[PDB]
RNA sequence: GCGGUCCGGCCGGGAACUCAAAGGAGACUGCCAGUGAUAAACUGGAGGAAGGUGGGGAUGACGUCAAGUCAUCAUGGCCCUUACGACCAGGGCUACACACGUGCUACAAUGGCGCAUACAAAGAGAAGCGACCUCGCGAGAGCAAGCGGACCUCAUAAAGUGCGUCGUAGUCCGGAUUGGAGUCUGCAACUCGACUCCAUGAAGUCGGAAUCGCUAGUAAUCGUGGAUCAGAAUGCCACGG
């Protein structure tokens, strides 16, 4: 029915925000399609650290994004009046489908 | 009643299948002959089970993804040394002291920034 | 090497030119655009263009009207 | 080198005849990596060979390796500010792979037709104590009988 | 053997190629055009195609023709007083590639 | 980073998203295989008359920061100095120093 | 120069981060600008407030920023009026509401920020700049540190030649990736030009 | 004038007077640089060797061939 | 695995497998023998995927060169302040008797050129990537889905292999340099863009003294991607065979 996927920066932080999707979603007592780690990503940015000429001399860095998926298909309207605007999730944005 | 092994080697990955019935192998829906005997690397395939006697016990469901020619004809090799564990374990010791237990790990290095490829510094000059 | 449709020539400079078939043959046109084409209603023309500092003239030829007026102009001195 | 005792790499059996020997030789003929055209000469070329000779793969190779495999070899081994070569003996292990090289670069050289018969011919030459390969190795067991003085 | 000059001994495809003025593709056109095989010589060729490759020729600007063509086109843009001509005039590179270091095809063997 | 250039920057930004953001049947519009009945012709001609700050080719993308011209990052939008000096106190999220 | 920054390099091991939001590209620049103007007034507007850290966070299409102080009554100023005149202003350059929430720090001669800033000021009144990063090294070591270093650069009493002095106390392992390292830098202003302050604190093994 | 690597390949060469020949299924290439010492007893065939690389004789089997920038220059036994 | 067929995971279906995630176990001379000063340690061995810091990256001590950057910035002094500040168009940074550094493509048969076909990894995308289809010999142009992406596109990987030919020639090697015809982006390709087609076919037949890199998935070779970027890599940064 409805599909969740959240995007973060940290896996520490993402996996406590889907863990309490999930888990509100479970609120209604079971049915719930568990999370999915979605394959993350890994932007690399090479910098010269100089101010001038030293060009074999820089810095290398990546953003690392971890996302995962809950894809919630019961049809409970108990559940998607708790998951809008009770989930209180910061720092990791949510997509929700239809 | 099928026995199963993955075997990996060079970012290639293989899932290999050794139900038992007459000597045959089919690789990704056909046979080494049109499939891997290309560059005739069927040795590499072949070497593990042939050093158990193959003849006609086992028949291969084989399956390969990523990695180039030989890089898959490792796997598979390893995948069958993997596999061959329902023949139990007594021929363990008879297979590795040939190899074939490695999972041989050594792979492309990264292009180490200042570089060429991973070693090769660019020409140097005093002057 | 310049477009499929719509050869190029700017505004001012095809003004200029319009201007001097009306007005005939007069004294030579100082004109920047060394990226305008040549249209066939120059020829007979001693319009003027820039070389960076200077406005060398140049005597518009049946021929030079497929090229630009700064091919004819050139910008660095060698020798 | 400075430190430690290298490993080895074991190799793997050449894939038409279970032996290792023509295995590196397929590494030496072996250039940027193409070991498919490497094994496809050698495999090509000792066949016309087999026509040739009369021996049936392996015997006409090492028949022609023994011909042309040296035993002693002169090295730079200065000592006083010295200038001279010091011929030393050759570890067996060596002497095939001088040999593999030299009837390589021998058979790089003499062109006559594609890398086929090129690696054809020496073969045959060298199973008659007759090619380039056979030559240099006498010049380095000449080069060696010459300063047998220095030992 | 005709077409103005002499092609000797190759294949017809690439034997015609030693026309100034007919590459791979325009000896290709012609033997498609005069339906000539591409892999045969041209000793095998009878004297009634010949004739058929000097019309298929014929349909394309040739070494006399194309020779004074390309002096037309080099005298015309020197005589011009345009950039490219001035370029040709001094034997400098008129595409517009470097004359710092390289360029030695149009200066020539190297001179101090 | 000479404070003119910086102004430069905003006027040619300014001048962009006046005209080529809404404006666009000159460049796109006319330059189909349309009628070419000097309506072609005019609209070419009305390009130059427009300013010449033309929305893409004019910028620089400079960093914002410092005004660089060279080492631009559009992922963070600075130059390569100001995006390791704000990685290694921690400014950009997630910039992790990175190895593999 | 052959140091890798103590904060950096320990990002996603130890240390936190400065900022803790998700943008794409469309929106990452954009969202950093804002970030730095707000820091860069802040910074300005509460110099006399003794600012350590500034951690801007944004959550649900709103700007939190959280100050760390050593004083955070002089930050409310009376009873919240500087929190909402400071509010009000960083929302006005963000264009979007604005959260501002205050963290007391009850170690100011345990912060590298702090102490950095500490040293700077007396430079810029004069100081002599052995007496100041001595000071600074005693107040951390009695207060509870297991080591602290203060490198000051610069041309150190107006000598017209510079000169780097650095004073060492206790343990501070630079390459040790568990340590609790905090650092930071600041510049002194003098008449004689910049003077640079560097300061480690190591407090714990992980 | 300037040799390529192809110079002189002769396969299986032979060459009879009579009832006594003098080559029998002779082959053998030169390489470009080569002094090729041609030694024998007295009538073995040495000088008609020559006489067949410069054309001026018909082997019985044939096959002598020169590479194009091959330019001959012989010298007689006799003066 | 299970019978299902528009034979393609298409299909209900199943978590067995590859995976892609997080959390875990693992490798510490742990065990054995020998050497060793009843040591530190070393040499072999069993077990294991991995064995003696397993591979390699981040990591760069005090200091040296008053080394490099007041042109990323910040900044003490000097200076200009109806000009050393500001705006605009054109030009230049792309010049060219020469010299050097770093590269790419070659001087071929372990190859070139045709036809057929196999096997990657990583990555990027919203004024963006742009299927399919139609028209172009092509660069591509028109129409136009899908994709903020393990879904869509970029994206058929190339060396490889199979067949045929070329038979050692400055050639069916080399692909420069010039002449036409053009496509794109861009307000605009003359100075001074890239790319395609037709024509041309230059040096070059392996390099003097000297000199450089590399110890294993390394050198060598083959292709792919990304940043910057409207357009413009033989450079850089990455990936795999
Ligand atoms: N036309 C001929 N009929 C019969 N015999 C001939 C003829 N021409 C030559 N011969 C013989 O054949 C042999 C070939 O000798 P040729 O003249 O070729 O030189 P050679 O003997 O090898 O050398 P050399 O000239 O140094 O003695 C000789 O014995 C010669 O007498
Ligand atoms: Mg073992
Ligand atoms: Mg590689
Ligand atoms: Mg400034
Ligand atoms: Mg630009
Ligand atoms: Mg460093
Ligand atoms: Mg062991
Ligand atoms: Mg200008
Ligand atoms: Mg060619
Ligand atoms: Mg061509
Ligand atoms: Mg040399």
């Amino acid at each position: 029915r409805i599909r969740i996927r959240l995007k973060a920066f940290d896996h520490r932080l993402i996996d406590q925000a889907t863990a309490e999707i999930v888990e509100t979603a479970k609120r209604t007592g079971a049915q719930v399609r568990g999370p999915i780690p979605l394959p993350t990503r890994k932007e690399r940015f090479t910098v010269l650290i100089s101010p001038h000429v030293n060009k074999d001399a820089r810095d290398q860095y990546e953003i690392r994004t971890h996302l995962r998926l809950v894809d919630i298909v019961e049809p409970t309207e108990k559940t998607v009046d708790a998951l809008m605007r009770l989930d209180l999730a910061a720092g990791v944005d949510v997509q929700i489908s239809l | 009643n099928q026995y199963y092994g993955t075997g990996r080697r060079k970012s290639s990955a293989a899932r290999v299948f050794i139900k038992p019935g007459n000597g045959k192998i089919v690789i990704n829906q056909r046979s080494l002959e049109q499939y891997f005997g290309r560059e005739t690397a069927r040795m590499v395939v072949r070497q593990p089970l042939e050093l158990v006697d193959m003849v006609e016990k086992l028949d291969l469901y084989i399956t390969v993804k990523g990695g180039g020619i030989s890089g898959q004809a490792g796997a598979i090799r390893h995948g069958i040394t993997r596999a061959l564990m329902e023949y139990d374990e007594s021929l363990r010791s008879e297979l590795r002291k040939a190899g074939f237990v490695t999972r041989d790990a050594r792979q492309v290095e990264r292009k180490k920034v200042g570089l060429r490829k991973a070693r090769r510094r660019p020409q140097f000059s005093k002057r | 090497r310049s477009l499929k449709k719509g050869p190029f020539i700017d505004l001012h400079l095809l003004k200029k030119v319009e201007k001097a078939v009306e007005s005939g043959d007069k004294k030579p046109l100082r004109t920047w655009s060394r990226r305008s084409t040549i249209f066939p209603n120059m020829i007979g023309l001693t319009i003027a263009v820039h070389n960076g500092r200077q406005h060398v003239p140049v005597f518009v030829t049946d021929e030079m009207v497929g090229h630009k007026l700064g091919e004819f102009a050139p910008t660095r001195t060698y020798r | 080198p400075r430190r430690r005792v290298i490993g080895q790499r074991k190799i793997l059996p050449d894939p038409k005849f279970g032996s290792e020997l023509l295995a590196k030789f397929v590494n030496i003929l072996m250039v940027d990596g193409k070991k498919s055209t490497a094994e496809s000469i050698v495999y090509s070329a000792l066949e016309t060979l087999a026509q040739r000779s009369g021996k049936s793969e392996l015997e006409a190779f090492e028949v022609a390796l023994e011909n042309v495999r040296p035993t002693v070899e002169v090295k730079s081994r200065r000592v006083g500010g010295s200038t001279y070569q010091v011929p030393v003996e050759v570890r067996p292990v060596r002497r095939n792979a001088l040999a593999m090289r030299w009837i390589v670069e021998a058979a790089r050289k003499r062109g006559d037709k594609s890398m086929a018969l090129r690696l054809a011919n020496e073969l045959s030459d060298a199973a008659e104590n007759k090619g380039t390969a056979v030559k240099k190795r006498e010049d380095v067991h000449r080069m060696a009988e010459a300063n047998k003085a220095f030992a | 053997i005709a077409g103005i000059n002499i092609p000797d001994h190759k294949h017809a495809v690439i034997a015609l190629t030693s026309i100034y003025g007919v590459g791979k593709t325009r000896s290709k056109a012609i033997l498609a055009a005069a339906g000539i095989a591409e892999d045969v010589k041209i000793s095998e060729l009878s004297e009634g195609q010949i004739d058929t490759l000097r019309d298929e020729v014929a349909k394309f600007v040739v070494e006399g023709d194309l020779r004074r063509e390309i002096s037309m086109s080099i005298k015309r843009l020197m005589d011009l007083g345009c950039y490219r001509g001035l370029r040709h005039r001094r034997g400098l590179p008129v595409r517009g590639q470097r004359t710092k270091t390289n360029a030695r095809t149009r200066k020539g063997p190297r001179k101090p | 980073a000479k404070q003119s250039m910086k102004a430069r920057e905003v006027k040619r930004v300014a001048l962009a998203d006046k005209y080529f953001a809404k404006r666009a049947e000159l460049k796109a519009i006319i330059s189909d295989v349309n009628a070419s009945d000097e309506d072609r012709w005019n609209a070419v001609l009305k390009l130059q008359t427009l300013p010449r700050d033309s929305s893409p080719s004019r910028q620089r993308n400079r960093c914002r920061q410092t005004g660089r011209p060279h080492g631009f990052l559009r992922k963070f939008g600075l130059s390569r100095i100001k995006v390791r000096e704000a990685a290694m106190r921690g400014e950009i999220p997630g910039l992790k120093k990175a190895s593999w | 120069g052959q140091k890798v920054h103590p904060n950096g390099i320990r990002l996603g091991i130890v240390k936190p981060w400065n900022s803790t939001w998700f943008a794409n590209t469309k929106e990452f620049a954009d969202n950093l600008d804002s970030d730095f103007k707000v820091r860069q007034y802040l910074t300005k507007e509460l110099a006399k407030a003794s600012v350590s850290r500034i951690v801007i966070e944004r959550p649900a299409k709103s700007i939190r920023v959280t100050i760390h102080t050593a004083r955070p009554g002089i930050v409310i100023g009376k009873k919240g009026e500087d929190v909402e005149k400071l509010r009000k202003v960083v929302a006005d350059i963000a264009g979007v509401p604005a959260q501002i929430n205050i963290a007391e720090v009850r170690k100011p001669e345990l912060d590298a920020k702090l102490v950095a800033d500490s040293i700077t000021s007396q430079l810029e009144r004069r100081v002599m700049f052995r007496r100041a990063m001595k000071r600074a090294v005693q107040n951390a070591m009695r207060l509870g540190a297991k080591g602290i270093k203060v490198e000051v650069s610069g041309r150190l009493g107006g000598a017209e030649i510079a000169r780097t002095e650095w004073y060492r106390e206790g343990r501070v392992p630079l390459h040790t990736l568990r340590a609790d390292i905090d650092y930071n830098t600041s510049e002194a202003h003098t008449t004689y030009g910049v003077i640079g302050v560097k300061v480690w604190i190591f407090k714990g093994e992980i | 004038p300037r040799l390529g690597d192809k110079v002189l390949e002769v396969s299986n060469l032979r060459k009879s007077y009579g009832d006594r020949l003098l080559i029998d299924s002779l082959s053998f290439s030169i390489p470009k640089g080569a002094i090729v010492g041609i030694i024998g007893p007295n009538g073995a065939g040495k000088s008609t060797l020559f006489r067949m690389i410069s054309g001026q004789e018909q082997p019985d089997s044939g096959t002598i061939t020169l590479g194009e920038t091959v330019k001959l220059a012989s010298v007689d036994q006799f003066r």
